């Protein structure tokens, strides 16, 4: 299993599957096995990684799709990170 | 262009809301105009009478966010085999992380306060671009 | 049945999935392939409780209901420095800013 490491702006190291991170076109460009995000804090990057798992699991599925939770305190920063990463 | 056909052939269907949203069914009449119908609470079902060749789409009754019916955008009632009515599974789609964030931000700040948020002006324009049935209908016509 | 986990130690977080019927040792083998540390040098925790190698993930409270893709369960990891193990330490994530007045 191939993994990549995404480092937040506060030093937190998130290790995710390679195909999970390749769904973001921006991350795919910075990979071509480590990517540093000078602007994305850990409480935002952890939610981004949770979306990768949520997306891969629930795309093309007849099972009932659950709502992706986003706390209001992180909504603005996550939106800016989602805009930058295009996912 | 994108309208229901006046077939006069009845078709029974069950609108089943498998989503945490209040579902607004939308029927496109014979002139292509969208006609709203009574809303569906989350987890509830409604056995309704429609016709073959009619066009249906479903959306969040509160924010007009797009929804999926039978894993697609448009639901067309077909022929009833052995008297068994058709099932219309209304589910949440896998929103992009960007759009999902816009939904949450839209539900928290008033559209007059979109400018008061500290974001890139491109994101401000994305926030005001509310999901509209008329907008998606032009896009659905390829 | 798949469970979705966050294996955390210090400032390291591993996003991965495993079977509810898989064992704690088999999860240690997953960590081994990622962090290059053998299972005899790792200790896995649910909250503050040590996990037994032979017990399944479902027996240790990791189920599909509690370990969802959008909200994965957290598994604490502790390594062994030479002879003795370290204490379980997990760096918390950064704190989000206060709610703006326009949002409140
Ligand atoms: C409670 C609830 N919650 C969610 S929906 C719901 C609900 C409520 C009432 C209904 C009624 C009984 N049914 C229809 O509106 C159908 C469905 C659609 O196909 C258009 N239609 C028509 O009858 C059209 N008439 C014809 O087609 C002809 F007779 C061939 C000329 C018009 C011009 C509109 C009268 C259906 C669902």
């Amino acid at each position: 299993m191939m993994y990549v490491k995404l480092i937040s702006s506060d030093g937190h190291e998130f290790i995710v599957k390679r195909e999970h991170a390749l769904t973001s076109g921006t991350i795919k460009a910075m990979l071509s096995n480590e990517v540093n995000f000078r602007e994305i804090p850990s409480h935002v990057l952890s939610k981004v990684c949770m979306y990768f798992t949520y997306k891969v699991r629930y795309t093309n599925s007849s099972t009932e799709i659950p709502e992706f939770p986003i706390a209001p305190e992180i909504a603005l920063e996550l939106l800016m990170a989602a805009n930058f990463l295009d996912c | 262009v994108l309208r229901s056909v006046n077939s006069r052939e009845p078709s029974q269907v069950i609108f089943c809301n498998r989503s945490p949203r209040v579902v607004l069914p939308v029927w496109l009449n014979f002139d292509g105009e969208p006609q709203p119908y009574p809303t569906l609470p989350p987890g509830t079902g409604r056995r309704i009478h429609s016709y073959r060749g009619h066009l249906w789409l479903f959306r969040d009754a509160g924010t007009h966010d797009g929804l999926l019916v039978n894993q697609t955008e448009l639901f067309v009632p077909s022929l009833n085999v052995d008297g068994q009515p058709i099932f219309a599974n209304i589910t949440l789609p896998v929103y992009t992380l960007k759009e999902r964030c816009l939904q949450v931000v839209r539900s928290l700040v008033k559209p007059e306060n979109y400018r008061r948020l500290d974001i890139v002006r491109s994101l401000y324009e994305d926030l005001e671009d509310h999901p509209n049935v008329q907008k998606d209908l032009e896009r659905l016509t390829q | 049945m798949d469970v979705f986990l966050m294996i955390r130690r210090h400032k390291t977080t591993i996003f991965t999935d495993a079977k509810e019927s898989s064992t704690v040792f088999e999860l240690k083998r997953i960590v081994e392939g990622i962090l290059k540390r053998p299972p005899d040098e790792q200790r896995l925790y649910k909250d503050d409780q040590l996990l037994d190698d032979g017990k399944t993930l479902g027996e240790c409270g990791f189920t599909s209901q509690t370990a969802r893709p959008q909200a994965p369960a957290t598994v604490g990891l502790a390594f062994r420095a030479d002879d003795t193990f370290e204490a379980l330490c997990i760096e918390p994530f950064s704190s989000p800013p206060e709610l703006p007045d326009v949002m409140k």
